[PDB]
């Protein structure tokens, strides 16, 4: 009896959650139209109702419409229930205000009572699957206002974030560098910790791996879909040493401003290069230092790695994944620091994962997802506070902030905030004496 | 670019 | 034989011990008779 | 103050009707007719 | 003559009938699908990599010393804790799955000290034949065989 | 096994019983032409309680249709299920009431009700052993209002140990179709009160909102609130017709609800009521039931009992179903908020379980409650009697009926009467 | 949920329109009695922007024609329209027309700036329903005179619009003689040309994509200050008809007919000027790294010429439905510091309209 609660907000939410269904609906042999032809590792996400139909255990929450009605009118029209297909009525437009005053009020309502629908009929339920994004109006401000809204409700429950975090080099918007300060302002104080993936990274991963040219979001959104069905790998399938959902905030998080790791999916390759090279414990694992296989533009040559936790998943025995983890201890490239000697956290599952028809991943025998909580997302964090002290620098796209319910003062607060976190994450990389 | 007269 | 997941599942569900798990199985008393081992 | 509803339920506000196929209001709803689940009386 | 015999439609969802509309040189179907029939995988393919029991290349014979890989022929710890009287003087799974010719096997049969008849062998050697899909026998099927 | 003597008065009468027959003949296995085609052997044992038999195995429903035109009976006998009735229990008038009770109750809607006593003693002496008698009627028109009150009048002085139950429609607040309708509204309560068992209070109004918030159908009609208040019309007799672990007729609740004589106004509701989209993603628990089936927005009556107070509440329901999660619901409703139930009464809530649900359904529950909630309901309809009685406003219709100016007070103190009396318990 | 209110304005904004209903109608399959005719299911889905329905499934658009009008309806789709909008008592059918729809997103407006009527009638129609709307977006496509009247609608125009473009149809003429070898461009090809791209800027409301942008995500994504909204259209591709099986056609070549100057829709050279922002909406089946990588490859070596203190300057759209026959295009809007060089033509040929123009293009100089 672990459930599982997943709620996708935004746009770039339900694509995510569009990808994460199909192969959840592959893993188990639920068919669009919500029969079970085998007729108990399916509960988690699919709720078993009286008729033998399995309705899935998610909510889609947007403020336009039109990404959820290509949900209604596509190929799974008669999975997902029509109720829990939650949509605005107009767009929040890219802005903090519109998502977290004007319009997420109105409609916050709705998908807090279907969200303890929802958990009402749950017996085990684990935590809570928060997908959005941070360069939105409906990601960033209905999922901040959603996140302070749930931790009054539900409280000592896991609160678990996959953020799609801006790009360092490329970008979509222009006030993208507002309100993603403005909703990680928010986020620090409640929730409980944020995985944080890039797109611009998976489009190197998927050029210099995969061998595919020109990959379109269905490639993104995949791998994003297999990363979520590695970590929630323990609650469907036994294995040797299961990690559950409540595992990750006491083995990753030391300080509760510190709750912003990374995340990494090894055996990223084709089918053509998986005939031509053997897939071992000792190398996958190798693969997932590497600073070019991270889904995160970040280089931790110069970050200090503070809390790991891998995933095993597949034909994997626990003697070489001894033998792998002490081997990359000792080499002198990747840096932990002092206070963490343990450093580690291993869990292992005995289902391998399964192949998408017409995708482009390989069917292998052995993967790994890989936390990393490390102190080279300050870089990041560097490089996008530096866009909030230039473009407020002259009051640049205020005018269409302060008009829809915000104020000039929560601006200052927001920067402080995170030159506070700015200040923080340099305590934790000192050699102590 | 691409100018004006070119 | 029945796993405690699947009987958990079925306590969800509304059945009035005629189709719960716990008091129901397919199998007859002859495959319980010869379930021995030596 | 009640539980409450989508953005889309049939109020007694005036509203223009369109047709089935063009996604405005109730459309979700409107596409799909009612239906008997079981055909088969219970015994006692 | 027959006016109308398939065109009558129902145009959105209800339950009265429309004429069937015509298109000419406007149709626009092989150009207005969308990225959203890309994810329609609705419910073959070989699996890559090695196994670490490494079943599957030949065993060796003579064991080398810088040998690490396993093979499956290295028992758990159930063997090698409670081995039984074939493992604890010597004769494994490999020489039970080993296929022995009928003087081999009538050899066999009459030192163990069942002393079967002829037709009664002849029927013995036909259900263990029977037992494997080209007729391979081996010490293993016979005891099978002979269990019931 | 004890049969019921359903009686059709005015058109909004015609049509809520046609549409009561429909499903009656629905869940009993009818066509339309009066034969049997159901597949159960527990349809047809107790088919005696609405159905009488004829030669050849078919069936005629025990049903007296009356108006004062034949306007609506034509419409009737060319609907989906017309010629199941009776062509001999058609009584009509020539003349309309126009949408006048005076007319309706003393000069034109008075000699026709000879006939239809005819005709009631014709088919309630033919059966066995007669519970009693149903009416379907609407306050606010002329031929339900006065004809529909006036047969009440004279089933009592003639059977006075039988139950007499009214489904009325009583007028709504918003929606009102009528200028002479307080009038009718306020005459017809002083009869229905100290003349009847029970009487069931549904507003259009609030099937409207039924239709919207749960069912949601932008564009209902007349029909769709006919099979909401058809069903439940079904629900509150089922233990007659069908077995079950606990049984309940009319004259368990009548015993089982009011507790004084003059107090027997209900609101009804029905449960498991769902939109076309969540129909079948819906899991149906008796939670799911209780939850809903004591929801402000699945009343029939307009008026939110979260204002008044609860004095004695019914639950029928059906299907098959545990009644360890029925008590215990049913104790927990009443335990959470425990300031919407009179506390001089220990519990509130009757039980009663049948086997069957309704055809198409897997559980069912009809909602039987007595409110002090109602006393708005007659608070809004004696203010616009008395704004419209100052002024002498459309008076003169029902003086020159042989009415006079003062039955509209004595009608009037029997309704602050009754007004006052549902206000000692708030 | 996002429903737009089309006005035409004066003679040219008349033609503008009738051909934007044109090319609305075409590629929404509508024919021209009013009817649909059917093959698709996405055609039928958003209709509620532009069009509403009247009994029988005749669709009549959402306009409003207010001065010529005869050879409107003796047009092609000429017959589209309502008669009783034929008004020539325009506050009363708007907001008769507002009030039937669910929730307005904004109004559409197609004038001219060199005239009696679209300067002086339209910009007081803008300035009555603004003050009655004031929580919409006012999009207006004007057409201003070639720099080699204007001054007395400008300054009114810059406290309603919010969201406006210039035409320049020297430009266009520029077009049609450079970038497409037509030896007699008509009229209507002009603002045939400007109707196809005026209808890019509105995909999002009308067909699913892979990143939705509405009119309102272009306000906020373009608009840094609450004056400059001045913005420089374009249309990438086009090219000649002995040049047509010439093309790839890929994203490389619609990024190099995007930031080209001959297929801009002003005329100004965007040297003296600098890209305040810049969005680019993409229509048809683009694979979204090569969108990704050509929406900052200009900005990372043509860094000269872009602004600083705006660390992307750039806002990208995708939708999935291309125009006919073409399978990949996209449409250019983007404000300029270059847009003030057609107004210091203007200002060099009452006083508090002139005084409001300056201040105007003292604003625009001092971020450049
Ligand atoms: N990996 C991945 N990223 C996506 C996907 N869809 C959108 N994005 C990212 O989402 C960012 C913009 O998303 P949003 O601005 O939040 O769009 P939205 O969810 O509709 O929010 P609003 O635009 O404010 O309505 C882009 O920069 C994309 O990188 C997707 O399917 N996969
Ligand atoms: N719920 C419901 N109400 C009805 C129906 N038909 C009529 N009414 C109501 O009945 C009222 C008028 O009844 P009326 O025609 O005067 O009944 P009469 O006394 O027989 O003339 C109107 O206000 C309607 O709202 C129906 O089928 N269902
Ligand atoms: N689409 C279209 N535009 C036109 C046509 N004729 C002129 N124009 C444009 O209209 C502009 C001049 O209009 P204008 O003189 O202001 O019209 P006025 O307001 O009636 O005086 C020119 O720059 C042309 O670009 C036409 O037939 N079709
Ligand atoms: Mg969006």
């Amino acid at each position: 009896m672990r459930e599982c609660i997943s709620i996708h907000v935004g746009q770039a939410g339900v694509q995510i959650g569009n990808a994460c269904w199909e192969l959840y609906c592959l893993e188990h042999g639920i068919q669009p139209d919500g029969q079970m032809p085998s007729d108990d590792s399916f509960n988690t996400f699919f709720s078993e109702t009286g008729a033998g139909k399995h309705v899935p255990r998610a909510v889609f929450v947007d403020l336009e419409p039109t990404v959820v009605d290509e949900v209604r009118t596509g190929t799974y029209r008669q999975l997902f229930h029509p109720e829990q297909l939650i949509t605005g009525k107009e767009d929040a437009a890219n802005n903090y205000a519109r998502g977290h005053y004007t319009i997420g009020k109105e409609i916050v309502d709705l998908v807090l009572d279907r969200i303890r629908k929802l958990a009402d009929l749950c017996t085990g339920l684990q935590g809570f699957l928060i997908f959005h994004s941070f360069g939105g109006g409906t990601g960033s401000g209905f999922a901040s206002l959603l996140m302070e809204r749930l931790s009054v409700d539900y409280g000592k429950k896991s609160k678990l974030e996959f953020a799609i975090y801006p790009a360092p080099q490329v970008s979509t918007a222009v006030v993208e560098p507002y309100n993603s300060i403005l909703t990680t302002h928010t986020t620090l104080e409640h929730s409980d910790c944020a995985f944080m993936v890039d797109n611009e990274a998976i489009y190197d991963i998927c050029r210099r791996n995969l061998d595919i040219e020109r990959p379109t979001y269905t490639n993104l959104n995949r791998l994003i879909g297999q990363i979520v069905s590695s970590i929630t790998a323990s609650l469907r399938f036994d294995g040797a040493l299961n990690v559950d959902l409540t595992e990750f905030q006491t083995n990753l998080v030391p300080y509760p401003r510190i709750h912003f790791p990374l995340a990494t999916y090894a055996p990223v390759i084709s089918a053509e290069k998986a005939y031509h090279e053997q897939l071992s414990v000792a190398e996958i694992t190798n693969a997932c230092f590497e600073p070019a296989n991270q889904m995160v533009k970040c280089d931790p040559r110069h970050g200090k790695y503070m809390a790991c936790c891998m995933l095993y998943r597949g034909d994997v025995v626990p003697k070489d994944v001894n033998a792998a983890i002490a081997t990359i201890k000792t080499k002198r490239t990747i840096q932990f620091v002092d206070w963490c000697p343990t450093g580690f956290k291993v869990g292992i599952n005995y289902q391998p994962p399964t192949v998408v028809p017409g995708g482009d991943l390989a069917k292998v025998q052995r993967a790994v997802c890989m936390l990393s909580n490390t102190t080279a997302i300050a870089e990041a964090w560097a490089r996008l506070d530096h866009k909030l002290d230039l473009m407020y620098a002259k009051r640049a796209f205020v005018h269409w902030y302060v008009g829809e319910g915000m104020e000039e003062g929560e601006f200052s607060e927001a920067r402080e905030d995170l030159a506070a976190l700015e200040k923080d994450y340099e305590e934790v990389g000192v050699d102590s004496v | 670019m691409a100018k004006r007269f070119g | 034989l029945p796993s405690l997941r699947r009987m958990d599942m079925d306590s969800v569900k509304a059945c009035l011990s005629d189709e719960h798990c716990q008091s129901t199985t397919y199998c007859r008393k002859d495959d319980f008779d010869n379930a021995y081992f030596t | 103050a009640v539980s409450p509803q989508s953005s889309s339920t049939p109020s007694w506000k005036i509203e223009t009707k369109y047709s089935t196929r063009v996604l405005t209001g109730n459309w979700t709803e409107e596409r799909r007719k009612f239906i008997k689940a079981t055909e088969k009386t219970p015994q006692t | 003559l027959k006016p109308e015999d398939i065109v009558l439609k129902e145009p959105g969802s209800s339950e009265k009938t429309l004429r069937t509309l015509l298109r000419p040189s406007d149709k626009v179907s092989n150009h207005y699908k969308t990225t959203s029939s890309e994810i329609s995988a609705v419910v073959c393919y070989p699996t890559y990599g090695v196994p670490t029991i490494r079943s599957d290349i030949p065993a060796p014979l003579i064991r080398r010393v810088s040998d690490r890989t396993s093979y499956g022929e290295e028992g758990n710890a159930y063997s090698l804790l409670h081995p039984t009287i074939f493992a604890q003087k010597g004769v494994f799974e490999r020489d039970f799955f080993k296929t022995r010719s009928k003087q081999e096997i009538s050899e066999i049969l009459c030192n163990i000290g069942v002393k079967l008849s002829e037709d009664e062998f002849e029927n013995v050697w036909n259900l263990a034949s029977k037992k494997h899909h080209r007729g391979e026998v081996c010490v293993e099927n016979i005891r099978s065989v002979l269990d019931e | 096994m004890r049969e019921i003597v359903h009686l059709q008065a005015g058109q909004c009468g015609n049509q809520i019983g046609a549409k009561f027959w429909e499903v009656i003949s629905d869940e009993h296995g009818i066509d339309p032409t009066g034969t049997y085609h159901g597949d159960s052997d527990l349809q047809l044992e107790r088919i005696n309680v609405y159905y009488n038999e004829a030669t050849g195995g078919k069936y005629v429903p025990r049903a007296v249709l009356v108006d004062l035109e034949p306007g609506t009976m034509d419409s009737v006998r060319s609907g989906p299920f017309g010629q199941i009735f009776r062509p001999d229990n058609f009584v009509f008038g020539q003349s309309g009431a126009g949408n006048n009770w005076a007319k309706g109750h003393y000069t034109e809607g008075a000699e026709l009700v000879d006939s239809v006593l005819d005709v009631v003693r014709k088919e309630a002496e033919s059966c066995d052993c007669l519970q009693g008698f149903q009416l379907t009627h609407s306050l606010g028109g002329g031929t339900g209002s006065g004809m529909g009150t006036l047969l009440i009048s004279k089933i009592r002085e003639e059977y006075p140990d039988r139950i007499m139950n009214t489904f009325s429609v009583v007028p709504s607040p918003k929606v009102s179709d009528t200028v002479v309708e307080p009038y009718n509204a306020t005459l017809s309560v002083h009869q229905l009160v100290e003349n009847t068992d029970e009487t069931y209070c549904i507003d259009n109004e609030a099937l409207y909102d039924i239709c919207f918030r749960t069912l949601k159908l932008t564009t209902p009609t007349y029909g769709d609130l006919n099979h909401l208040v058809s069903a439940t019309m079904s629900g509150v007799t089922t233990c007659l017709r069908f077995p079950g672990q606990l049984n309940a007729d009319l004259r368990k609740l009548a015993v089982n609800m009011v507790p004084f004589p003059r107090l027997h106004f209900f609101m009804p509701g029905f449960a498991p009521l769902t939109s076309r989209g969540s129909q079948q993603y819906r899991a149906l628990t008796v939670p799911e039931l209780t939850q809903q089936m004591f929801d402000a927005k699945n009343m029939m009556a307009a008026c939110d009992p979260r204002h008044g107070r609860y004095l004695t509440v019914a639950a029928v329901f059906r299907g098959r179903m545990s009644m360890k999660e029925v008590d215990e619901q049913m104790l927990n409703v009443q335990n959470k908020n425990s300031s919407y139930f009179v506390e001089w009464i220990p519990n509130n809530v009757k039980t009663a379980v049948c086997d069957i649900p309704p055809r198409g359904l897997k559980m069912s529950a009809t909602f039987i409650g007595n409110s002090t909630a109602i006393q708005e309901l007659f608070k809004r309809i004696s203010e616009q009697f008395t704004a419209m009685f100052r002024r002498k406003a459309f008076l003169h219709w029902y003086t020159g009926e042989g009415m006079d100016e003062m039955e509209f007070t004595e009608a009037e103190s029997n309704m602050n009467d009754l007004v006052s009396e549902y206000q000692q318990y708030q």
